[PDB]
């Protein structure tokens, strides 16, 4: 899904 | 140290050779990298390397040059300067491939009444400019590789006009570092300055630098040593003073691949 | 952990000094640059710094498409006695000066390459005929492959070579290339030869150019107009823009100070005096 | 391609001693040679061959 | 597979972190855009390449 | 229905696995792009098709 | 075919291999659009005899 | 082995060189001692040794000689035979001291219709007899050291009568092993026999043998290789048959001490 | 084997026929695949197959040819070479469809004083070029 | 949703 940073 | 130790006084020992100095200005490790052997993770030729160790990784002293008020500068290429130096040279010419690091020790002593400052520069890939305004990239291998003898800088670009029998050599103008860039910026290269009021010597430890882990030492020079007078030699009142500059270089962590018969180059 | 866009260090407040510590004095002979900040030599106030070195990062410095070449092709009438011009360009950053100078701040580099193609065309004769919209073929010919001899020969089939078919009037064409070097990094400078002159062998045989490694490093771009000859002749130019992306560089060098003279470090007589007159005691 | 910068070297075959036959035996014979790649061998950058063509 | 990152916000509207989204469409890394999420290093290997570490308050030569 | 896979990353930016995303828009497999996620096999059926398994250190003929 | 590697006939060092056969896979070898034919059509004036 | 292995079939690999043989008669390790490097407990020069490893410890093939019905025998001395052999020779001449072991591989193939037997002997300290009946111990260094070329045995002692310009060379009579002892007893020395119906070769592995742990390789030979026809060459019915003998030798575990400038010997 | 077995000595038996050899150089199984009957999962004609077994799967010897210094080479096609061979041929011509694998054994002995080397190749779909 | 690999 969403790899956040 | 309270027990006497100093940045000016050093002892270097490699193989059966030792250098002492009582007037050093510390020493430089180029790009902060000490010489090392080729790691398995970066390796490329698969054959067992030849590593001569003490037989080659020792101090070789090249011919002494002379610094005068007319001196524009001197240059050397590595490994070329060391090609005839004992077992290092032999190992170099018997193998297709070789890599090596170096300890460079430039020697120049004078007296408390002399003046002058030598800039000692170690340049990775020191491609120099040729003598021709009609053809380019045309300096012969023989001229490009002076061996131990080295070459000199000039204050004036003077083009080879003999179009029928071209000299095919370098014409390295000093303020342009012999390559088209300004000398005042050469300090971004690993360097030291022998300022006669401060130090008798310069010591540069050079890693193997290349875009490859190992290469042909006979076809390719990795480092260039350029020594130029940043401040001209002067003494008391003598119109023509002279002091010697001696160059001593040691190969470090050198290894060789691709053994076969010896290379016999056309050097003249 | 220091990001490029992080703020630089704050200025700390500094007071008067009467000490045996001597920051101002040093010895450049050693090879080192004295790491001083204003508070070492003057009284300073406290400043909270907000500036960043984000735009001078190696990516950011090179993150721009530079023109590396202009290719000329044409599509003539069938009846002309001159051949239909297709273009051949040996790939390099050295035909123009601007990007070359920026890359030559460094000895070695690694990068992926983005190529963008701007294509323009015009009518050549004070004629009144017209042409229908042109399609262009940009074929990459890697060292070894058959180079085209004619605008329409078998090589343009491209079964294995990469080709772009560009329609005139559409957005400029663009592709990416990986790091394709046979070395671990691209050498911007090569202090060597590609051949050893051997004693036993002819002088002519061991000879090669100084500073040149593979006689053909990267191959060529071959460009043509796919459309058949129109009665009215049209000439077209293809401008190639190169941007180094995902770039890394090693061993810094002084910038080129005199005009470039060819692919190597050579300089031409008459171009060697870059600096202007200014007196020592004149502001 | 042939290029001095990436030259690979030399293969040569020699007689160490000599070929010895008895009487009633052919004094001349042939050897055949074969080449193949070891498991560490790779190729890259696909291109068109010069070994086939089509004039017209 | 979406990648979400912070923008360093310069001029603010009269309007809390602002983000942007990135998705890679191609199998080859070379096709990817430039991240610009780069690192900084200390200049020492160039500015101070000396074997014996320097203390700026102390005499460079001793 | 999104498919997410790893890129084998060659030249790295001064900037951890990088991914790319794929979605199939069509009902027919023929419309699909090439995965390039391919397998390798051992050359034996061509290089060693002999009934009795060979040991390279041993005499091929015995 | 004799399955030999250099260490069978010469002294070798340890190398950590990074090369791959990715581009010589059957897909990769053929993953390119090749020209198989050129078709010619036209649209003439109404008045022509052809 | 039930899976095919045999005493007749061998593969030897040293450095970038491999020898194969399909008709061997096992191989000999002289005095049961495999070559080794000098141990700290037996060491004597204190300086760091040079150990060339793969650059020198590899197979060098010397010039092929020819066996005929007239052939009385051949001899070689080690390290002398290898003095001009690549990097082994270079290392040998740059150092005062050196020690080395050797793998000797004698090669001689023929056919099922030939006959003959070569005795291949490795002699520690093979001092040979000179050509003079008026003076003794007088063979010149040049004559005593033929290099790669080796020397030959004679069936007849024929004394140098030129008293004014003495030949100063060896006169090695074959049945007296060129030294005054009878050839039939030479089998107490490490040896093998190339009997043409049985084997194409002889392989001898030689330890460094001396009364010292290390010595001057230029002044002193440690081993002598003597090859003599115990049974004369014969073939079918040909009055003058010939078959080649090729000698291939590898230095093993060699190390060198006392590095300085290269020794340039008067060899003529 | 310590009890005498070797890669050079083989015995092949199919149907009422046996081949022996004392000087073989092992044997090749093409593409590593031994012959098999058609599996139900890969089957296509729905009718019960005819499988002649020992009546056809046996060794047929074709006419001997002669190798000389002038000899450029020889070729055969399968099943064609076997079309007149006993019950294999009969079964072949009575049915529209047929499949078969083969053991090919090429025989050529000479003497320790002869020389020469024959390359024996099995080519799938060996389309040859014509004379025009 | 997301079939990862
Ligand atoms: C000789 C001096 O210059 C260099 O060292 C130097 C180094 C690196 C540079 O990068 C060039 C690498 C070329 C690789 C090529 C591979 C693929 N290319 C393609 C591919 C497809 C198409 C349609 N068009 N071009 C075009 C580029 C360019 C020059
Ligand atoms: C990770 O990416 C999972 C979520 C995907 C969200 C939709 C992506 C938008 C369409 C991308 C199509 C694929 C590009 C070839
Ligand atoms: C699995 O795919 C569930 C998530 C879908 C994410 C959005 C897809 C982007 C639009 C695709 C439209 C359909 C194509 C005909």
């Amino acid at each position: 899904g969403s790899s956040s940073t | 140290e309270a027990c006497g130790y100093s940045d000016r006084v050093l002892q270097l020992t490699l193989g059966n050779s030792t250098i002492t100095t009582q007037e050093a200005a510390n020493s430089v490790v180029a790009y902060g990298r000490w010489p090392e052997y080729l790691r398995d993770s970066e390796a490329n030729p698969v054959d067992q390397p030849t590593e001569p160790d003490v037989a080659a990784c020792r101090f070789y002293t090249l011919d002494t040059v002379s610094w005068t008020k007319e001196s524009r500068g001197w240059w050397w290429k590595l490994p070329d300067a060391l090609r005839d130096m004992g077992l290092f040279g032999q190992n170099m010419y018997y193998h297709y491939l070789g890599r090596s690091g170096y300890t460079v020790h430039v020697q120049c002593n004078a007296s408390k009444f002399h003046q002058g400052a030598l800039g000692v520069f170690a340049v990775p890939e020191m491609c120099l400019a040729g003598d021709s305004n009609t053809t380019t990239m045309h300096t012969s291998y023989q001229n490009a590789n002076p061996g131990e003898k080295g070459g000199t800088f000039t204050g004036t670009f003077t083009p080879d006009n003999n179009q029928t029998s071209p000299a095919r050599r370098f014409c390295p103008v000093d303020y342009l570092l012999g390559n088209g860039t300004l000398l005042g910026n050469a300090f971004v290269f690993p360097h030291q300055i022998i300022n006669l009021r401060t130090n008798n010597c310069a010591t540069l430890v050079l890693p193997y630098v290349n875009s490859l882990s190992i290469d042909s030492m006979v076809k390719h020079n990795n480092w260039g040593i350029a020594i130029l007078p940043l401040a001209p030699l002067n003494f008391a009142s003598e119109s023509s003073p002279e002091i010697p500059i001696t160059l001593t270089i040691a190969p470090m962590c050198c290894e060789f691949n691709g053994l076969r018969n010896i290379t016999l180059p056309r050097l003249q | 952990a220091a990001t490029s866009r992080d703020a630089l260090p704050n200025t700390e407040a500094s007071g008067p000094t009467h000490s045996k510590e001597i920051p101002a004095l040093t010895a450049v002979e050693t090879g080192a640059t004295n790491p001083l900040v204003p508070s070492d030599t003057v009284q300073t106030r406290h400043v909270v710094q907000h500036r960043s070195r984000s735009e001078s990062s190696i990516e950011s410095f090179f993150a721009r498409g530079a023109c590396v070449t202009i290719m000329t092709v044409d599509n003539p009438a069938s009846t002309t006695n001159k051949d239909k011009l297709f273009a051949v360009w040996k790939i390099t950053y050295k035909d123009t000066v601007q990007l070359r100078r920026k890359l030559e701040f460094f000895t070695y580099s690694r990068f992926d390459m983005e190529l963008t193609f701007v294509v323009t065309a015009n009518f050549t004769e004070t004629n009144n005929g017209h042409a229908l919209n042109q399609v262009y073929q940009i074929m990459y010919v890697p060292p070894g492959a058959p180079v085209p001899e004619k605008w329409d020969d078998y090589t343009w089939q491209t079964s294995s070579n990469p080709s772009i078919f560009y329609t005139y009037g559409t957005a400029p064409a663009r592709i990416s290339v990986p790091y394709v070097g046979i070395s671990n990094a691209y050498s911007h400078f090569y202090d060597g030869f590609s051949k050893v002159p051997l004693k036993d062998q002819s002088a002519a045989l061991g000879d090669s150019l100084y500073g040149a490694a593979s006689l053909n490093d990267f191959g060529i771009l071959a460009v043509r107009v796919v459309n058949d000859h129109n009665p009215t002749k049209v000439t077209s130019k293809i401008r190639v823009y190169l941007k180094p992306k995902h770039i890394r560089v090693w061993c810094p060098r002084p910038p080129r100070a005199v005009a470039y003279y060819g692919p190597g470090v050579d300089y031409k007589d008459g171009t060697l005096t870059p600096l202007s007159t200014k007196d020592l005691t004149t502001y | 391609i042939d290029d001095s910068f990436t030259e690979g070297g030399y293969i040569s075959v020699f007689y160490q001693t000599r070929i010895v036959v008895p009487l009633s035996t052919p004094r001349e014979m042939d050897i055949l040679g074969f080449v193949s790649a070891c498991n560490d061998f790779s190729v890259r950058l696909l291109r068109d061959t010069t070994h086939i063509e089509q004039k017209a | 597979g979406a990648q979400v990152s912070s923008q360093k916000v310069g001029a603010h509207e009269n309007s809390s972190t602002i983000n942007y989204t990135t998705i890679n469409y191609y199998r080859d890394s070379a096709s990817n855009a430039a991240s610009k999420q780069d690192f900084s290093q200390d200049p020492s290997k160039f500015t101070e390449p000396i074997k014996d570490v320097l203390i700026k308050t102390a005499p460079m030569l001793n």
